[PDB]
């Protein structure tokens, strides 16, 4: 099998790490903050996706560095439903699409919480983030709902025929 | 080390088979439902028998105040949910609630929903509001569930006990279990 490894990074609360538990056990679970990293295996389609959840507190930002070394995939969790800390979840995208070790990383961009009434749409998020922008960049964005699953298996499809079609 | 607690016997209620006990929060009463498919009402300051509601001639194994309607609700093995007013000891409404025995009756402290465990496997939530509407069905039991009883500290929450095994604790608004015990 394909072993694949994967950054999921974002701000704090965004759902990064129920993302992941209901990709691997397929329930939600009630996270806390995360105060560090998780790492989960999930495979999807003969391919093992090696799933990296850091953190997003402010102290544990500085850290991502230290996780883009051998990344193939970035993917960016965002609360559509946070308006006021878009600007910054774009700041810290931004920031970390400049680092050298990311740029052959393909980006996904999950709008998590679409279930919630005041979610901002992925086209929103899309002029938000200032994805059109990006240049030399194979992304894509999904709109999700982490707690239902809605959105996290289309993302994953994206994901892995770009990752495929890269050798 | 031992608690030493002073047990003071405050009422006797001879009757049949008493298969669920609440308690009012403002009346010294006590909700019994009876094996028989009766259900009483004492007043434990007077030791008196006060109310009766024969509700079918099969088991009522679920009954519970809710104080701030004047109703008390009966869920009985004809699998019909029953809502009396225990003052005027009329019935309300009557229902179907589930496929089998109803086994526990959980009501929401400030929301007007009640939650229903069955030997149907599922457990049910039902809006009053919206004239007894089924708002919700939990599926995930694999046998019969024998009580639900909602957080207190998070009424979104309950938990569910079953036979099964297994006890599945629910968020209200989620058809999946939050987790499983």
């Amino acid at each position: 099998k394909k072993e694949m490894r994967i950054l999921m990074v974002g701000l704090d609360a965004a759902g990064k790490t129920t993302i992941l538990y209901k990709l691997k056990l397929g329930e939600i679970v009630t996270t806390i903050p995360t105060i560090g990293f998780n790492v989960e295996t999930v495979e999807y389609k003969n391919i093992s996706f090696t799933v990296w959840d850091v953190g997003g507190q402010d102290k544990i930002r500085p850290l991502w560095r230290h996780y883009f070394q051998n990344t193939q995939g970035l993917i960016f969790v965002v609360d559509s439903n946070d308006r006021e800390r878009v600007n910054e979840a774009r700041e810290e995208l931004m920031r970390m699409l400049a680092e050298d070790e990311l740029r052959d990383a393909v980006l996904l961009v999950f709008a998590n919480k679409q279930d919630l009434p005041n979610a901002m749409n992925a086209a929103e998020i899309t002029d938000k983030l200032g994805l059109h922008s990006l240049r030399h960049r194979n992304w894509y964005i999904q709109a999700t709902c982490a707690t239902s699953g809605d959105g996290l298996y289309e993302g994953l499809d994206w994901l892995s025929n770009q990752l495929r079609n890269q050798k | 080390m031992p608690l030493r607690l002073d047990i003071k016997r405050k009422l006797t209620a001879r009757s049949d088979r008493v298969k669920s006990v609440d308690l009012h929060p403002t009346e010294p009463w006590m909700l019994a439902s009876l094996y028989n498919g009766s259900v009483c009402v004492w007043n434990h300051e007077t030791q008196t028998l006060v109310k009766t509601f024969e509700v079918c001639d099969l088991p009522v194994r679920a009954a519970k105040f809710v104080a701030r309607k004047n109703w008390v609700v009966t869920g009985a093995d004809d699998m019909q949910i029953r809502v009396f007013n225990y003052n005027t000891l009329e019935r309300v409404h009557m229902f179907e609630a589930h496929s089998d025995y109803i086994r526990c009756i959980a009501v929401h402290p400030t929301q007007p929903f009640i939650l229903t465990s069955s030997d149907d496997m599922l457990i049910k939530l039902w809006d009053w509001d919206k004239k007894w509407s089924c708002s919700q069905v939990f599926e995930g039991h694999t046998h019969y569930v024998m009580q639900i009883v909602i957080n207190p500290k998070d009424n979104n929450q309950f938990a569910s006990a079953s036979l099964d095994r297994t006890i599945k604790v629910w968020q209200l608004g989620s058809s999946s279990p939050n987790f499983t015990l």
